[PDB]
RNA sequence: UAGUCGCCGUGCCUACCAUGGUGACCACGGGUGACGGGGAAUCAGGGUUCGAUUCCGGAGAGGGAGCCUGAGAAACGGCUACCACAUCCAAGGAAGGCAGCAGGCGCGCAAAUUACCCACUCCCGACCCGGGGAGGUAGUGACGAAAAAUAACAAUACAGGACUCUUUCGAGGCCCUGUAAUUGGAAUGAGUCCACUUUAAAUCCUUUAACGAGGAUCCAUUGGAGGGCAAGUCUGGUGCCAG
């Protein structure tokens, strides 16, 4: 019992793309998924459901409207090329390092101290 | 006025400059000694240790026996005789505890029976006087 | 007085002629040496000794409470005592007052730490309250017993 | 140094006398009328009338002719009317001095919800507004304050998700309906 | 003197204090005060009675 | 007047002459719990006090002083002294500065977690790649601002009031208002809690299944009750004592 209308399209000549925000219309239920939400838009936009990446929902209060943002790009090279790391961890596909900042950072001032070879040995 | 005249006007800021100082309350704020000579230095609390227990009787018409309490600052070391209120609460306050002291809304002015007493306890060893007449708290022990 | 100190809690006590007396005594969480290895064991001890310090000025501010009297003792004397230096710290501390370190009458170390502890550095007193009949009791009673 | 606005003010300010007899009447007889919860609810329509009136002179002393005075008292006029209050006839700022508090205190949503009769009590349109009842426009509302303007005023009816609604049943219908359920078996 | 601290309070008899129907509160409190200035009596000859006057 | 220095003008500095300049229109000197301003609080109109504080300008990194290096420093997270204070030594020596962030001592009436991240904003660098306790994000936080629950409704009794009626008292009930631990079912979060979304990963919030309220025990407080000042000559104790 879902619809789909959207709202400021356009057509963007510098990477040749459109973007637009995607009013949805959902009563009864919660916000749902972005899984469903791309194979569907895929199948909206005569495109495969793999380049497809959408984010940022809120449904407003009272419940029966959500609104994210969302954008199509030509190709998987292109997008995996030029687009957000932490957009492609949504998904799984690329994962981000989950090594915390402070020890980078204590990392860096520990082979900062040594002068030479020993840098080899400074990690670990 | 009486100088309305169009270009005095040093003349009479002059004269107005002169006046306000013998207005005793402006003096009283712009000059230190008060400031200075009050232990409380232009302060709400301050806290101060109990010496000695002493009950000072009251003024005439009235005709009580006032609980009062020799406390000694810390800060500056000056005495003063907080007066403790209400019924039954003397016996809480031991000697040789930390209260903390307040006024007792007069800026500098006796009140009533109790001559010359300005202060009155708030709390005793971090309990408030209050919750130990209520019964509400202990004292730790 | 008498203020006991131990890394376990603390204990405040009087101590009249043949009377022995508690007036308080507490807890702090001062979390242990081991804490957190490798990252912090090596400034470790820094951080701990403040935070020990911390302990330190909780404890002299409870002794400057009782046996500071408007930067006046009011009670005649004062054991401190701890084990493991806390009681040096305690007297050597800037916090702990001037006035006071004129009538510093002992630091006396004990052991587990508490009132048992209290009672023996009492009796490392002894020599220190001579005049006092429980000193006179104490040592009579060791000469009976022996 | 932080990305935030710090603005705000007080909303309302109190009685300069505290025990006015004729007064402390007042209030309670405006209470009792419309069903509200303070007096602090009261004296903030009081401010705010209190911002009319000045703004109110402030254009009456103006010379006339002036450029500011006639454009912003068409735009002070365009929000009264636009509440319904005066008549697009009546518009003039002079008839603000003959104005008073209950015409604006009209325009609530709970009174307007008792007046249209859809409440049986003004105190139980307050209840049904607070549990989330009723919609306008496709717009869920929860606030009973909501100063209705005319254009959404008719559109008021029941919600379609509520058990007084074409819905499901609320809480205690719930357990009502699964307690006595059980009771048969 | 000293001596008679804390005398009454305490001498006088410790009361326990005796259950009551829980007051109504809120919005719906405020609405029944109104109704007991207004809408329930009707207008009475003379000086009127205040709230707790009894005797 | 003539030079020195200095990027130029000038007691900036040097030398030689002249003897001037300010002052009851408050100079000069002393104080200031004074960094300044943009502003805030208060108000009839006039005014009064405050303004360290997230934007601008100034000055400063223990005290004073001196300098290299540089386009730019009289730099303090660059050096050299003396002074103040502190840390180790095999005795010859070594090294030092949180008015950066956290955190701590001390002073006090008086003030927060050694948390996460460059994903947003911008900045630096030789830069399509690096870094950023600037900044942002969470934790605590009753300095304060906005909205908003803690019951609503019906039927039975009763007391009353517009109606018909009735000599009053009472009677008839289309009308009601209130009340009654008298019944009747209807409605909700707070919370519990599957599932998404949120988002760097989470959390909170919004949406949603399922539990979650009849004394809706899911127990709302602080101050008062002679006057000033809205409101008990109610009851028991004390008797210039206590307050
Ligand atoms: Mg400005
Ligand atoms: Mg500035
Ligand atoms: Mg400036
Ligand atoms: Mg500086
Ligand atoms: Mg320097
Ligand atoms: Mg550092
Ligand atoms: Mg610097
Ligand atoms: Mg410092
Ligand atoms: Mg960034
Ligand atoms: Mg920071
Ligand atoms: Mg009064
Ligand atoms: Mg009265």
């Amino acid at each position: 019992t879902v619809t789909i209308r959207t709202r400021k399209f356009m057509t963007n000549r510098l990477l040749q793309r459109k973007q637009m925000v995607i009013d949805v219309l959902h009563p009864g239920k919660a916000t749902v998924p972005k899984t469903e939400i791309r194979e569907k838009l895929a199948k909206m936009y005569k495109t495969t459901p793999d380049v497809i990446f959408v984010f940022g929902f809120r449904t407003h209060f009272g419940g029966g409207k959500t609104t994210g943002f969302g954008m199509i790009y030509d190709s998987l090279d292109y997008a995996k090329k030029n687009e957000p790391k932490h957009r492609l961890a949504r998904h799984g596909l690329y994962e981000k390092k989950k090594t915390s900042r402070k020890q980078r950072k204590e990392r860096k001032n520990r082979m900062k101290k040594v002068r030479g070879t020993a840098k080899a040995n400074v990690g670990a | 006025g009486k100088c309305r005249g169009l270009r005095t006007a040093r003349k009479l800021r002059s004269h107005r400059r002169d006046q306000k100082w013998h207005d005793k309350q402006y003096k009283k704020a712009h000059l230190g000694t008060a400031l200075k000579a009050n232990p409380f230095g232009g302060a709400s609390h301050a806290k101060g240790i109990v010496l000695e227990k002493v009950g000072v009787e009251a003024k005439q018409p009235n005709s009580a026996i006032r609980k009062c309490v020799r406390v000694q600052l810390i800060k500056n070391g000056k005495k003063i005789t907080a007066f403790v209120p209400n019924d039954g609460c003397l016996n809480f306050i031991e000697e040789n505890d930390e209260v903390l002291v307040a006024g007792f809304g007069r800026k500098g002015h006796a009140v009533g029976d109790i001559p010359g007493v300005r202060f009155k306890v708030v709390k005793v060893a971090n309990v408030s006087l209050l919750a130990l007449y209520k019964g509400k708290k202990e004292r730790p022990r | 007085g008498f203020i006991v100190i131990d890394g376990s809690g603390a204990l405040f006590g009087t101590l009249q002629g043949n009377t022995r007396e508690v007036l308080h005594k507490f807890t702090v969480d001062l979390p242990k040496k081991h804490g957190r290895g490798g990252q912090s064991a090596l400034r470790f001890a820094r951080l701990r000794m403040e935070k020990r310090h911390n302990y330190v000025r909780k404890v002299a501010e409870t002794a400057v409470q009782l046996f500071i009297s408007g930067d006046k003792v009011n009670v005649a004397g004062l054991v401190l005592a701890g084990s493991a230096d806390f009681k040096t710290e305690l007297s050597q501390s800037d916090m702990f007052d001037q006035r006071l370190q004129s009538k510093v009458l002992k630091l006396v170390d004990i052991s587990y730490g508490g009132e048992n502890g209290f009672n023996q550095a009492i009796e490392l007193s002894t020599e220190v309250l001579s005049n006092v009949k429980f000193i006179q009791e104490k040592k009579l009673i060791g000469r009976y017993f022996d | 140094p932080v990305a935030r606005s710090w603005v705000c003010r007080k909303t309302y300010v109190t009685p300069r006398r505290p025990f006015e007899k004729s007064r402390l009447d007042q209030e309670l007889k405006l209470i009792g009328e419309y069903g509200l919860r303070n007096k602090r609810e009261v004296w903030r329509v009081k401010f705010t009338l209190a911002k009319i009136r000045k703004a109110a002179r402030e254009l009456l002393t103006l010379d006339e002719k002036d450029p500011r005075r006639l454009f912003e008292g068409n735009a002070l006029l365009r929000r009264l009317v636009r509440i319904g209050v005066l008549d697009e006839g009546k518009m003039k700022l002079d008839y603000i001095l003959g104005l008073k508090i209950e015409d604006f205190l009209e325009r609530r949503l709970q009174t307007q919800v008792f007046k249209l009769g859809l409440a049986k009590s003004i105190h139980h349109a307050r209840v049904l507004i607070r549990q989330r009842h009723i919609r306008v426009r496709k717009q869920v509302v929860n606030i009973p304050s909501f100063i209705v303007r005319l254009d959404s005023q008719k559109h008021i009816d029941f919600s379609l998700r509520s058990p007084y609604g074409g819905g499901r049943p609320g809480r205690v219908k719930r357990k009502n309906a699964k307690k006595g359920q059980g009771g048969a078996g | 003197s000293l001596a008679r601290v804390g005398k009454v309070r305490g001498q006088t008899l410790k009361v326990a204090k005796q259950e009551k129907k829980k007051k109504r509160t809120g919005r719906a409190k405020r609405r029944m005060q109104y109704n007991r200035r207004f809408v329930n009596v009707v207008p009475t000859f003379g000086k009127k009675k205040g709230p707790n006057a009894n005797s």
